[PDB]
DNA sequence: ATCCATATCCACCTGGTCCTACTACCAAAAGTGTATTTGGAAACTGCTCCATCAAAAGGCATGTTCAGCTGGATTCCAGCTGAACATGCCTTTTGATGGAGCAGTTTCCAAATACACTTTTGGTAGTAGGACCAGGTGGATATGGAT
DNA sequence: ATCCATATCCACCTGGTCCTACTACCAAAAGTGTATTTGGAAACTGCTCCATCAAAAGGCATGTTCAGCTGGAATCCAGCTGAACATGCCTTTTGATGGAGCAGTTTCCAAATACACTTTTGGTAGTAGGACCAGGTGGATATGGAT
């Protein structure tokens, strides 16, 4: 195992790029793409607590997809196509 | 100078807004969710499916949260989205406030 | 005979009941319950399959990947208000480009 | 192995009523299992919720009609409460 | 005159802000919700109680709002209020 | 009736808002948003009232109907 | 002989809250202790919204507490804030609050 | 008919808070409809727990880990800190 | 800077809407004693699938150049909208009377539960075999945009 | 309006994915039949509180005038951001493996349920006492703003 740093720079520029596209916008200013890191930070931050919170009430160390699903329920964004 | 600034962007709107498939390449947005996933506990193993579904869910958020911006910066008379976009859609939509 | 063909049905009514009382949303269950959630369930199912198919044949196709289900619930009203804080995964986005985002005047 | 229940015979009936040459995949049969737990988990909640706020201990038919008068947009209210009622007269007329 | 425009709407802008009573006249706000629920149900009566707290509820709604909208019109580097901003907000929000 | 709620009413809410000058067209478009909230509340309410087989509509019918809004109140029964 | 909040330490009934578990419908069986749980939480949390409320009630010169304290004590504390971020208070009222480019001198 | 609130609960937790302190009967109804509000969202949290792992049971567990999905941060430790206590003082009693 | 005209605030005062104390009653809520049932924790381990490695290769990220045009700054002015009056409409109130109907009570039965047997079936797994579509090609057509 | 560098569209095609199809089995599900229990509909009706007047009082909405200052249009231009390119890297893909850990199965007891019975208490209801504070008054002074 090696330490896990700085992985939020692989959610690159052309990624958001194509997310920001598929949202019809057309023009993006070079402060958006670490501005988009932070939030999508908060957004899995924020799910991932909770799914690990199920994770660690079933006493697994596994997260499963229902976990995810609960989580993403639960914060309001419920999720079709992985179980529940 | 074959084609004026604007005009392959609409095609890449079009080519995505006509697509499903995922814009993050899978294996770095696995890499961020094992991090995040591993600052709040060590010793965490994760489903395939689990990743996947973070990754369905993050991609809508984003998309959705950049329509939102999109319309805050026309809102502004502009064509470029910008941080006060961002801000101003999330503040609305009580995510920040 | 099962409670489906006794109530017109394709949807299961012995498991919608099974299901009602075993997530304890109330100490009883009436006979009739599962009947008409069952009914209400397939009448649901039916519509968004009937939007879904129409969405495959649109783009000439003869299975129903997310990609029509997603079509078919957002350009109902009825349907994409019902799952308004719902993501079909794979289901992407509507086609749709603000008009001030357009070229004009050569 | 433990069985894991489904909709998804049942959603191929009603599939094979209304497009009878058209198939559907795997993930889009998944979706459609999400989202009739889904629609059943909210009437049946709304019913709780309702049969509890009146000081009744059962669910009956009058619950799941009421929640989906409250959960369903207008049209699709209006055709739902008709199928479920037709549902419930032919079944009790037997 | 006296003061510039501007000014005591400031000073209102405070006044309301710091009093919780309520900003709609209590009767016309009555004929309205008994109006909208003729349509749904004939001869209702309202309790009292369901009366104010649907205007407790209203009135917060629609103070929430032109938050909202005065911060919409604000990022489109105004000052007044415009319906394009209600609808920004609304839109945004999920309601539109 | 909604004539009835007038401008000065809905100038003293935008000011508890923040709101320093106001569009003339305002003032409809305001009426039509409380228009669309109080359709969609008093029809959740009324239907609570109907399903408790009454013909007062109370606070609690209210109350519930805010909560499965999204909009719960404190104050009024709960 | 002594009531289960007491033998608890709690000022909330131990016994109503768990009474009101059996009858709401949460699960087929209720542990001992989950009543005494939830009824320590929901005394702390009271003891939070009414400390905060009456430090503004003495700050506002007022020694009973008004819904315009219990609203001034959740808007201002950040978490109670977000707990109660889709609640609307009674007579409550907003915090002051003025857009910085509405005041004079530009 | 007995109409059960919690105002004299809540009365007295105000007067170990603020001993010299009242409420306003608006402001008490105001606390009732609070403390429903948290036991149904905790309440509805552990019921769901139980039901995602196919068990029967309501503990202090699931309102354990109920309130650590609910509550914000620090509200979330100061609760569970309050919560084991009481589970504590009352187990050894 | 001078100072006129309001807005704003602090000290004080008092009626009254409104809060706590005290007494009485009682259904129901809560506790306790005890006897039965059972959910689910422990222990064991079958079997899924997760982490990890290896290697090959090409899709796509990175970093750079160049300039088209967009945002932002500036200026200006037509015209909306705020601020103050003058009316006088119609909410507010409060006092009180019908009486609608909410809500408490008692009956009583259609329906729901509990239990036991029997039949059906939907789901899993093993094995085997079609077909819809993704990706690739090649040419015809369509489009942006320079001229 | 003509001509070119590119993108787009389509028919055709094929790999190998995605789906479907039988056979087989069975444990769980579902249906059927009797017996027992009971939730809650129905009928009655007491009393809470809701609708409706009556009827001044004057609070506040409405119409109007004037002009301040704001929104939006018109210009200019720096430098930000899009487009294209050359390079090469690290993600994607295919296949394999050990073994962690999820999950199936059986045992067994602490802990919950079910009931009887006693005790306690919180809620309702009068009747009565009290007091925090909203609203008003004087008078000081800070403030928006015109000279
Ligand atoms: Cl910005
Ligand atoms: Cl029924
Ligand atoms: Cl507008
Ligand atoms: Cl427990
Ligand atoms: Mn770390
Ligand atoms: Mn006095
Ligand atoms: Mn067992
Ligand atoms: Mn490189
Ligand atoms: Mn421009
Ligand atoms: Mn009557
Ligand atoms: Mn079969
Ligand atoms: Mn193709
Ligand atoms: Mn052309
Ligand atoms: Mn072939
Ligand atoms: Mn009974
Ligand atoms: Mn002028
Ligand atoms: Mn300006
Ligand atoms: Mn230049
Ligand atoms: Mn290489
Ligand atoms: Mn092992
Ligand atoms: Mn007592
Ligand atoms: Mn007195
Ligand atoms: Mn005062
Ligand atoms: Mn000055």
């Amino acid at each position: 195992r090696k330490v896990l740093r700085d992985n939020i720079q692989g959610i690159t520029k052309p990624a958001i790029r194509r997310l920001a596209r598929r949202g019809g916008v057309k023009r993006i200013s070079g402060l958006i793409y670490e501005e988009t890191r932070g939030v999508l930070k908060v957004f899995l931050e924020n799910v991932i607590r909770d799914a690990v919170t199920y994770t660690e009430h079933a006493k697994r160390k596994t997260v499963t997809a229902m976990d995810v699903v609960y989580a993403l329920k639960r914060q309001g964004r419920t999720l079709y196509g992985f179980g529940g | 100078h074959c084609y004026r600034p604007g005009t392959v962007a609409l095609r890449e709107i079009r080519r995505y807004q006509k697509s499903t498939e995922l814009l993050i390449r899978k294996l770095p947005f696995q890499r961020l969710v094992r991090e995040i996933a591993q600052d709040f506990k060590t010793d965490l193993r994760f489903q395939s499916s689990a990743v996947m579904a973070l990754q369905e869910a993050s991609e809508a958020y984003l998309v959705a949260l950049f329509e939102d911006t999109n319309l805050a910066a026309i809102h502004a008379k502009r064509v470029t989205i910008m941080p006060k976009d961002i801000q101003l859609a999330r503040r609305i939509r009580g995510e920040r406030a | 005979k099962t409670r489906s063909s006794r109530a017109g049905l394709q949807f299961p009514v012995g498991r919608v009941h099974r299901l009602l009382r075993k997530g304890n949303y109330a100490e009883r269950v009436g006979a009739g319950a599962p009947v008409y959630l069952a009914a209400v369930l397939e009448y649901l199912t039916a519509e968004i399959l009937e939007l879904a198919g129409n969405a495959a044949r649109d783009n000439k196709k003869t299975r129903i990947i997310p990609r029509h289900l997603q079509l078919a619930v957002r350009n109902d009203e009825e349907l994409n208000k019902l799952l308004g804080r719902v993501t079909i995964a794979q289901g992407g986005v509507l086609p749709n480009i603000q008009s001030v985002l357009l070229p004009k005047k050569t | 192995k433990t069985r894991k229940e489904s909709y998804a015979i049942y959603v191929y009936k009603v599939l094979k009523q209304v497009h009878p040459d058209t198939g559907i995949s795997s993930k889009a049969m998944s979706i459609m299992n999400s989202f009739v737990n889904d629609v059943f988990e909210r009437i049946a909640g709304e019913a709780s919720r309702l049969a509890h706020y009146n000081k009744r201990s059962t669910i009956t038919s009058r619950e799941i009609q009421t929640a989906v008068r409250l959960l369903l947009p207008g049209e699709l209210a209006k055709h739902a409460v008709s199928e479920g009622t037709k549902a419930v007269t032919k079944y009790t007329s037997a």
